[PDB]
């Protein structure tokens, strides 16, 4: 994940720190079926996506300027998000859903 | 198990304690404090009516009239209310609990000691030539020279016949007789111990005398039980069927007993005083 | 009869049979005959709420199993223990899952089989693991504390040895033999087998206004004497 | 068990339940428990299971003992030495990877790196790990 | 009926309450009152004719109505047990359940041959 | 996994729009079909829901 | 009859063409848009 301060002192590095859960299970046996070797890196310079001005803000941005090569993680399928990128299977089940306590 | 095992707790009620002696002794003290308030004949009739408040209002008494004997005759009977409550309580609590009973509960018991002169001799289910026929040869011959008698063809055979009722109990291998029990048909097959051993070993991978594979097979066998792998293959391969899924007529022979021994003592002072 | 008729109404749910109760009228007796099986229909739905509170006699949710949720995510509740960082702390570091949850007990670590036992029973920490027999001991010989789940890593203990040394042979065959004649059965029954190990409160946390009741009875006699007395 | 000589040293006179006299014998382990004291040689006396075990496989082949309990306290791990970068074997089984070692008979369980540098014998128990928390008070008796 | 706990319960409990007042008119020597009395007693009808004639016949009734209180909340605690013994059947739910992956004699379930749950299945050996 | 599970979520998980999660992909990227299959056959080879 | 248990092997229906579709990805999107505005919930009241 690269490291980034603030303001002036907002150029920082990439400090290494390395990352587990179900994402990165499925990846990795992916890698295993498919034989095909990575260099996984986080990004913090927005969040899962928003169309702003008729651009992209990261994630799908990163995906869409050939910048990376896939996006696992927890993107969620939509109209205009399938019609810029491509996509793949989904491999589980969700929507919306209302919890109040 | 023949049959179902249950416990009757005839004996096993909450009474037969110091609760009950005490709560006796102040009920007494109340009928004294109630008949001195009465009074500021009429004792028996109000012994009586508060032995029968105490177990039903089926006897009916007309010893107390007043305004205090009434609000102690109220509140007696609202403790009378409490405490039937409280016994219909536990004996639910007693209902929704159970537990079962053994047979032997040892092998170096009486039972397998002299089955000849005690009862009916018994059955002792065996196989020849096998490591517990060996064991039990070396180390005592009298039950084995009984149980020479006695021996099955295989291991379906004879928990079959003994299914059928013909023989009595089993001496095997615990393992398999444990995997054997959890996976039968009925959960009516039953180790006498719940599990209890007597010459616990564990089973090996028998190499040759001396040679060069030892090292790396005990190591490799120690790094597959340390890793976890066991458990969940045990889990995967041997799991029983049922296993870890967890008034009668004379249910209350005791009470019976206690019932007629007690009306036998009131006949017998009946006739002392009688006498008397 | 107003004595008669209250004494008749607060015994009739009681089933006191005062027979003080003789009303005139006979909607009175019938809304009476309601009323009666109205309070008997309470006492059968209290008997019911005290059956109900006996069967949920199951508040407590001690923890059980490895891979209890509670475990495999620990919280600010409690904390857990390690005896001394040996012969258990191998075991967590080997595996994976729980070595994510070994960082939280990786310094409340205690340093004796002792000190953490009496920490227990001094109710500053509830949570240990340990060998089966000697918590299963201090279990049976202290009755005060119990402990519970299923067993895992299920390997026995075992005498000693360097290396290669001229005993090991001799030593494996006599302890092979102790075990098959019989002596370690004897042995552990008279060490480590057996050490120590309608309520009460029904009628002592009630009874108690029963018989102040009772006592108080010859001071409202009085009362009612007083008061017949004074006018 | 650990327990203090009497005045004369020869801990003495305890018969069993069963009217028969446990053995007992003589250890040599450090007398303060506490640390950071002036650690000596108490005269302990020391019985139970293990050393009636002890005194069953004395018996049995040929020898005798000089049992004298740990330094340290602790059963025995692999941990890189301070000040260095190497490692050793801490506790007890540092001292039967030295000079003193000898045959260790205590409850020390089995393992895969202990297994490693030094050999076994067969088990002569079974056991598990079985969670420890302590026992509930229950409240609830119809008092209320 | 009192199947749930006994009938030889009920034949029992009969015979012994039969019994039990045939004594206690003995002892005391209205036959007729003093059974009357003792089936109320054990029913609370309250037939109100019974009247002891010994102090030690009291201590009997006094008893048999102890008894009687009992022998009521037993039938009752067995019939409340009886009660929550409710759905004795379990549900085979999960392909893990032992019940559904320990098969049986006749178990008869089945599938769509040409289905494509076969192709689930064959592939899962 | 709530603290004491104290609230729960209303309604029986009846979603308004149910869409799934999922990988995305570049446009036209060669890979495509070969993480379709080898998804589809994950899923078949009972490892989802032991994941 | 009755649904007991819970499902297992979980997978979704859909719509099929060749691999030489000259709709695939319009129908895809156009099902996916119709689901989304809500057009599923309005069925499923109806029918099942």
């Amino acid at each position: 994940k690269f490291v980034k301060i603030n303001n002036s002192t907002n150029e920082g590095m990439n400090v290494k720190k390395c990352c587990k859960g179900f994402c990165i299970d499925i990846l990795k046996k992916l890698s295993r079926t498919v034989k095909f070797t990575y260099d996984l890196y986080l990004v913090t310079n927005g969040k899962h996506g928003k169309k702003v001005n008729n651009v992209w803000n990261g994630m799908i941005g990163e995906v869409v300027y050939q910048r990376a090569v896939m996006a696992v993680g927890s993107l969620t399928i939509n109209e205009e998000r399938s019609e810029v990128v491509d996509f793949s299977v989904p491999f589980v089940e969700t929507g919306i859903s209302v919890m109040v306590s | 198990r023949s049959n179902g095992t249950v416990s009757p707790s005839a004996f096993l009620e909450p009474f037969s304690a110091s609760v009950w002696v005490m709560m006796f002794v102040m009920l007494l003290i109340v009928s004294a404090i109630a008949v001195f308030v009465f009074e500021y004949f009429t004792i028996g009739k109000a012994i009586w009516l508060l032995w029968g408040l105490v177990f039903n209002n089926s006897v009916p008494v007309q010893n107390p009239k007043g305004t205090t004997s009434k609000i102690m005759v109220s509140v007696w009977a609202f403790f009378a209310v409490i405490f039937l409550a409280s016994y219909t309580a536990n004996l639910a609590a007693f209902m929704i609990q159970e537990e079962f009973v053994d047979q032997v509960t040892g092998l170096s018991d009486k039972k397998f000691q002299r089955p000849h002169d005690y009862s009916p001799p018994f059955r002792f289910g065996t196989v020849p030539n096998g490591s517990t026929e060996r064991n039990i040869r070396n180390n005592y011959p009298y039950m084995h020279q009984y149980m020479t008698k006695f021996n099955q063809k295989g291991v379906e055979d004879a928990l079959v016949s003994l299914k059928t009722g013909k023989l009595d109990a089993f001496i095997y291998d615990a393992a398999v007789l444990n995997y054997k029990a959890g996976r039968d048909e009925g959960c009516k097959l039953v180790t006498i111990g719940s599990g209890y051993i007597f010459a616990t070993t564990g089973y090996g991978i028998a190499l040759q005398k001396g040679s060069p594979w030892k090292r790396q097979i005990d190591l490799a066998l120690l790094q597959f039980v340390g890793d976890g792998e066991m458990e969940e293959l045990e889990t995967l391969w041997l799991t029983g069927i049922c296993h870890n899924e967890k008034l009668d007529i004379d249910n209350m022979a005791g009470v019976f007993y206690m019932l007629a021994a007690a009306m036998a003592l009131s006949l017998i002072t009946f006739i002392w005083e009688h006498l008397f | 009869t107003l004595s008669s008729a209250m004494w008749f109404s607060w015994g009739v749910l009681l089933n006191s049979g005062i027979g003080e109760g003789a009303p005139r009228s006979f909607s009175a007796r019938i809304l009476g005959m309601v009323w009666a099986g109205f309070a008997m229909i309470i006492v059968a739905s209290y008997t019911a709420n005290l059956a109900a509170f006996l069967v949920l006699d199951r508040p407590e949710e001690r923890i059980t199993g490895i891979n209890d949720p509670r475990l495999r995510n620990p919280s600010d509740k409690f904390i857990y223990a390690t005896v001394k960082q040996s012969s258990v702390d191998i075991y967590f570091r080997r595996q994976v899952e729980l070595s994510t949850m070994y960082r939280h007990m990786e310094k409340h670590n205690y340093e004796s089989a002792a000190e953490a036992i009496q920490a227990v029973r001094d109710n500053k920490l509830h949570a240990f693991i340990w060998d089966s027999a000697v918590l299963e001991f201090e279990a049976s010989q202290k009755c005060d504390l119990v402990t519970t789940g299923e067993l895992f890593f299920r390997s026995g203990f075992g005498i000693g040895m360097r290396k290669d040394s001229p005993w090991k042979q001799n030593v494996s065959l006599s302890i092979l033999k102790s075990h098959e004649n019989g002596f370690m059965e004897d042995l552990d029954k008279t060490w480590v087998r057996y050490q120590e190990c309608l309520t009460f409160e029904n009628m002592a946390g009630v009874f108690m206004l029963v018989a102040g009741g009772i006592v108080a009875g010859i001071f409202l006699i009085f009362i009612e004497i007083a008061y017949k007395r004074h006018k | 068990y650990v327990k203090p000589t009497l005045s004369d040293g020869t801990c003495k006179e305890e018969f069993t339940v069963n009217g028969d006299p446990v053995k007992k014998v003589i250890c040599t382990g450090p007398n303060d428990t506490s640390p950071g004291s002036p650690r000596h040689t108490v005269p302990q006396c020391c019985y139970g299971f293990c050393i009636d075990l002890l005194i069953k496989l004395a018996r049995t082949m040929n020898f005798t003992y000089e049992v004298h309990l740990v330094a340290d306290g602790k059963f025995g791990t692999q941990e890189r030495v301070n000040n260095s970068n190497k490692k050793e074997w801490n506790g007890m089984m540092g001292e039967l990877l030295s000079g003193q070692a000898d045959m260790i008979v205590a409850p020390l369980t089995i393992n895969n790196e202990r297994a490693q540098y030094i050999e076994f014998s067969k088990p002569f128990k079974y056991q598990g790990l079985t969670i420890l928390v302590k026992k509930e008070i229950p409240r609830s008796t119809l008092d209320s | 009926f009192m199947q749930p706990f006994q009938s030889t319960l009920w034949l029992l409990v009969g015979l012994s309450v039969h019994v039990v007042a045939v004594m206690l008119y003995l002892l005391d020597r209205t036959l007729s009152s003093a059974m009357w009395f003792s089936w109320g007693v054990l029913l609370n009808s309250g037939i109100g004719e019974g009247a002891p004639r010994s102090f030690s016949a009291r201590i009997l009734g006094m008893v048999w109505a102890g008894f009687a209180m009992i022998i009521v909340a037993s039938y009752t605690a067995n019939l409340a047990a009886f009660l929550v013994l409710d759905r004795p059947e379990e549900r085979i739910t999960g392909i893990n359940d032992p019940r559904l992956r320990n098969p049986s004699d006749k178990f008869i379930y089945a599938t769509v041959k040409q289905s494509s749950v076969d192709i689930y299945f064959r592939r899962q050996v």
